[PDB]
């Protein structure tokens, strides 16, 4: 009942930007082998024990945010169904330890060598420590998203990744098929070491707050073309069917003409002298004709691109000529130019483009084609082993060969263009490539609201890194943080991609940045106006004003707030050092303004907008939702049930909803294997009911029901029982033979579509637990279901439901009884373990989940060192001088 | 009644005789997952005399197949720790305790 | 000065009024009708932080002072020994906070020489 305390360590966790993962004809291999080599660990240099586990993570959650977190803190590889991880005498996942046998089993020492394995074939993560084989393997693990390798550690260790190669030597065989990790660097970027999702580095004036970063989906190594079948060849493409394919049959041939390639009448194509300009008639006929159709595939293309031809001027044919140069002069029959020769000719911006998307819709072709015949990617060629360095969709490929690609076809284009037919830019539709997670968009750091001015003439600095969507200016203390800056009536701010002010919407205001460029926003609460600054220019409006918001009432105050978009970074100086600010003399002082923080001695403490979605409590003022606590008749047990407000309105806001009641009910530690009611068994039962009732008019097909751990954080907005986090993690002895099989989850619940002509009568799925055989089931409308849950001693478990509002009368909580089976209330509270009425306190409330929530910034982060040690030594992380926090334990929701 | 765990190996040769006074360094909590002591946070060495009953049982019995320098976790149910009683405000009755327990020197 | 004389004289407003009226001045996109917009006041608007700059802050109560003495229309000539009479003004640097964080990037000016 009393909220916990304690010191807890920092952790962290590094990892390469190696990302390898799964799809429907996904390009990338599927069996991944890196290791660990740990050289010193200092087992305690604090009261708390060194922090030390390697594994393996995923991309679409994976995010430890330095401080508090799940349980007692201290998050790293193994705290959530996101991450697998391994400390050398347990397997961790689900903030849960489980032991495995190891030959010599002991904590991460030094000397030691952890050999992490990934078989995404079946999904499995397998280890070995020291060479020997760690019995216990996860499996059956969800294969949305990238995985990439983590080591996470606290302070006071040295580990170096050996990832084979030039990044390290193994020190033992990859087990058969296992592809070391230094074959997946992308064609477009260096193997280094780096954290995970990180709001704030240092830099070299200051720290440097960085906004989102973007990372690769697995559905970006999937090459997904336009379809080349279904287009009936046109009257005038066959038309000149001939001259632009006669243009590309040796055109890769001129370029090494009178060269050491230099054809020659004994040989042919691909015998180191290739030319071969003479025709292609000389060439094999197959060949032949197949770049005939070829250069009719590109033209199809082109059609189902949306490119049209048509022809107005003199004919090319005509003011064209072949020109034998004494370059590429031959003796096989003549001499002439590779490709068909071509006079001045030029191409519009939409020929750049066309041609550019016309040479991706050719490499994802042919990579298509290529994994289809079973091929991968590798950064290093094994054609033996069918894998290639250019296997990679479009947009993944190196500069290099994209623009190898795109000489050929900007070729083609041209000649076609000589013709004088028209290239026809196709219709523009624009497309946003992620739309769901409009929240993992903006993080909004404010000075806390401790800080908040109501007097006087202030200044602070906010230096653009890079040129992007960023906003800076001053926010009012109950600020959102899931409101873009000065969308609401909250903040007036300055946004610097393009020129804007942003108070209640968007207003044309000066300039844009460039990088490097440093924005001095200053408030004059004397006068209420707000003045931006651009490199110690004042930023006017058009009309002609020198203050960007006047007439700002003061109210409870101001605050300096930033707004860092994806892949941003920005420099907050609020001024704790004046010689640091760089344009305060020369606009800003002699007006009177004073930097924001002059005398905080301590460095400003700043809060940042943390998109990890938690359950709050229903707003009692809230737009949309609404939740009456019905108390109970005779016939009804007693209620918590959900309306929506504006549905049918206008403003109605139709999307998933994910409530959960406030407290948990707790499984026994210990497992007993190893209508009117019966008084004795009443009294001496385990089995606990509530049910949910789903009105009509609300589709059962679009409710959830059931129970979440306290580990649930997934505001997915498109949701199914397909994308709750599960695991499985097996335990076998030294031959593999299976001694344990533990399946963990954060969601157990049900669909209402399963229990699911015409819909007038509601759906009372009710829910059972045992707490003393950890086993859940289901009924539908009275009749059992089939989907029972299974789960270890001593969880939390929720109440919970999902529900996408299709009616004003969404759903009820009841927290009714059965016949023999006590209420939820009983469960809930120690004090009703023996009452048989149910109950609903005032403790017991409907929270919803909310995407964002704000959070403190630590005042001092963990100092990483990484660092090549050498071709054989691999990358070396280093973590010495310690952190702790004096946490905050709310215990029933297991959270710090 | 108490079960050892070896977390990191000590020397497997010199344990403790009755007799030596044992400095142990250590951490305890409720099988639950709960903390209730620590001799770190204190930051000293807790010192006792094994074979004088100082020491809850379990902690007597574990500490004793524990070599020099080892590290082990020790999981002391209620009959072979405090038992039904319990220490109140600190500990509730009918609990099983799990100490992280390093033995750094014999007397 | 010519903002003084500016200001001390009535007419010369009139006149310029009437210069704005019929030259039709924009009076704007010159800067970047009304007095507010005349280029003598925004002139001096913009040539002020340069003048305030040699005024050290231990400067500004001094100056404070004088408000009073140009107020009562004192004659300009003799404010400067309402100056030296009116000498012990300036404050301390320590004994006064701000100052001590105004005064320091007024010490570290290279053209402000102490001497």
């Amino acid at each position: 009942l009393l909220l916990q305390t304690n010191l807890i360590n920092y952790v962290t966790s590094i990892r390469p930007n190696i990302f390898v993962g799964r799809a429907e004809g996904s390009t990338q291999y599927g069996k991944w082998y890196f290791e660990v080599m740990v050289d010193e660990v200092v087992p305690f240099l604090t009261a708390q024990a060194t922090h030390l586990r390697v594994g393996w993570a995923l991309t679409e959650g994976y995010s430890p945010y330095p401080g508090g977190g799940e349980g007692w803190g201290g998050n790293g590889v193994g705290d959530d169904l996101y991450s697998y991880g391994f400390d050398g005498l347990h397997l961790w996942t689900g903030h849960v330890a489980r032991p495995v046998t190891s030959p010599g089993q002991h904590l991460l020492a030094p000397e030691d060598v952890v050999s992490c394995c990934l078989d995404l074939s079946v999904p499995s993560i397998s280890f070995r420590i020291n060479g020997c084989p760690v019995q216990g393997v996860f499996e059956a693990f969800n294969l949305d998203g990238l995985f990439f390798p983590v080591v996470s550690f606290s302070a006071g260790v040295k580990v170096r990744f050996l990832l084979g190669g030039r990044h390290g030597e193994f020190k033992f065989l990859p087990p058969p098929g296992y592809a070391p990790c230094h074959e997946a660097v992308l064609p477009r970027e260096r193997l280094r070491l780096e954290p995970i999702k990180e709001y704030r580095r240092e830099g070299p004036r200051g720290p440097h707050l960085v906004g989102p970063s973007r990372c690769l989906s697995h559905t970006d190594f999937v090459p997904c073309p336009v379809d080349t079948v279904q287009i009936v060849l046109p009257p005038h493409l066959e038309r000149i069917r001939e001259k632009l394919a006669e243009n590309i049959h040796e055109l890769w041939a001129l370029t090494r003409i009178e060269q050491g390639w230099t054809y020659g009448p004994v040989r042919d194509d691909n015998k180191r002298l290739h030319p071969c300009l003479v025709n292609f008639h000389s060439l094999p006929e197959p060949e032949r004709n197949y770049n005939l159709q070829m250069s009719g595939e590109t033209l199809k293309t082109l059609l189902a691109l949306g490119c049209h031809v048509g022809m107005a001027d003199e004919k090319a044919e005509d003011n064209l000529k072949k020109t034998k140069l004494p370059k590429t002069y031959m003796m096989s029959n003549g001499y002439k130019p590779a490709p068909l020769d071509l006079s001045h000719v030029r191409l519009t911006p939409a020929q750049t483009t066309l041609v550019d998307r016309l040479a991706e819709n050719g490499h994802n072709v042919w990579a298509r084609d290529r994994v289809a015949q079973g091929w991968s990617y590798s950064a290093v060629q094994d054609i033996p082993a069918r894998r290639n360095p250019r296997l990679v969709p479009y947009r993944l490929l190196d500069e290099a060969t994209k623009r190898s690609n795109r000489d050929s076809l900007c070729q083609a284009v041209r000649t076609l263009l000589g013709y004088g037919y028209n290239i026809e830019p196709p219709d523009q539709e624009p497309s946003q490539v992620e739309n769901q997670s409009r929240w993992d968009r903006v993080r909004i750091f404010r000075a806390e609201k401790s800080y908040t001015v109501q007097s006087g003439r202030w200044y602070f600095e906010f230096e653009a890194v890079t040129t992007g969507e960023m906003r800076v200016g001053w926010a009012r203390p109950e600020l959102r943080p899931d409101v873009e800056l000065g969308a609401d009536e909250l903040a007036y701010v300055f946004n610097g991609h393009r020129g804007q002010r942003w108070h209640l919407g968007s207003e044309p205001f000066g300039r844009p940045w460039q990088s490097g460029d440093v924005v001095g926003c200053m408030i004059d609460l004397t006068e209420n106006t707000i003045i931006f600054t651009l490199n110690g220019e004042v930023l006017m409006s058009d009309s002609g004003s020198e203050t960007a918001f006047r007439e700002i009432e003061i109210g409870d105050g101001f605050l300096p707030v930033c707004s860092l978009g994806p892949g941003q970074v920005g420099h907050l100086n609020l001024g704790q050092d004046v010689s640091s600010l760089r344009f305060f003399a020369i606009c800003g002082l002699q007006e009177g303004f004073e930097p924001f923080a002059i005398n905080m001695q301590r460095p400003v403490t700043t809060w940042f907008s943390k998109s990890l979605p938690q359950f709050e409590p229903v707003p009692p003022e809230h737009p949309h939702y609404e939740v009456a606590r019905m108390d109970g008749t005779v016939d009804t047990p007693p209620c918590l049930r959900l309306a929506h407000r504006t549905w049918g309105s206008q403003n109605s806001l139709v999307e998933m909803l994910f409530l959960r009641l406030s407290l948990p009910v707790q499984f026994h530690q210990h497992f007993r294997c190893t209508n009117r009611d019966d008084p004795e068994i009443i009294l001496n039962t385990t089995t606990y009911y509530y049910s949910v009732r789903v009105f009509a008019g609300q589709e059962p097909s679009c409710v959830w029901v059931g129970w979440v751990t306290p580990d649930y954080h997934q505001h997915d907005m498109n949701f199914d029982l397909s994308k709750v986090r599960a695991v499985t993690v097996t335990m076998g002895d030294e031959q593999g033979n299976v001694h344990s099989s533990l399946k963990c989850s954060n969601c157990y619940m049900v669909w209402g579509g399963d229990f699911v002509r015409i819909s007038h009568t509601d759906l009372v799925i009710g829910c059972l637990v045992d707490l003393a055989t950890g086993l859940m089931t289901f009924t539908a409308n009275g009749k059992e279901s089939n989907t029972f849950f299974q789960v270890e001693p001593n969880t939390k478990l929720f109440p919970a439901v999902f529900v996408l509002p299709t009616h004003q009368n969404v759903i009820q909580f009841e927290l009714g009884k059965q016949k023999n089976i006590m209420p939820l209330s009983a469960a809930m509270f120690l004090s009703e373990r023996k009452n048989p009425a149910p109950q609903c306190p005032p403790r017991l409330e409907v929270q919803m989940l909310m995407p964002v929530s704000w959070s403190r910034m630590p005042n001092h982060f963990l100092q990483v060192e990484t660092r090549r040690a050498g071709e054989r030594l691999g990358w070396a992380v280093q973590c010495q001088d310690p952190l702790t926090m004096m946490a905050l334990h709310i215990p029933e929701e297991n959270r710090c | 009644g108490v079960e050892i765990e070896t977390i990191s190996p000590g020397d497997g040769r010199t344990f403790p005789k009755k007799g030596q006074t044992c400095v142990v360094h250590y951490t305890g909590m409720l099988q639950n997952g709960k903390k209730f002591d620590s001799s770190r946070d204190r930051n000293k060495p807790f010192k006792f005399r094994i074979g004088k009953q100082e020491v809850i049982k379990g902690f007597e019995e574990g500490a004793a197949q524990m070599s020099l320098g080892q590290r082990a976790k020790l999981t002391c149910t209620p009959d072979v720790a405090y038992g039904a009683t319990g220490h109140p405000g600190v500990i509730p009755p009918n609990a099983t305790l799990i100490f992280d327990v390093e033995l750094l020197n014999l007397e | 000065e010519i903002f003084i004389y500016w200001s001390k004289s009535h007419n010369f407003k009139r006149e310029e009024q009437n210069f704005v009226v019929q030259n039709e001045i924009n009076n704007m996109s010159f800067l970047t009708y009304s007095v507010q917009t005349s280029l003598i006041v925004a002139t001096l608007k913009k040539m002020l932080p340069i003048g305030l700059n040699m005024c050290a802050p231990t400067d500004q109560d001094l100056i404070m002072l004088a408000k009073t003495r140009y107020a009562l229309k004192d004659t300009d000539e003799e404010v400067r020994e309402f100056l030296q009479n009116n000498l012990h003004l300036q404050g301390k640097v320590e004994g006064s906070p701000s100052l001590r964080w105004q005064m320091a990037l007024y010490r570290g000016l290279p053209g402000r020489e102490e001497d």
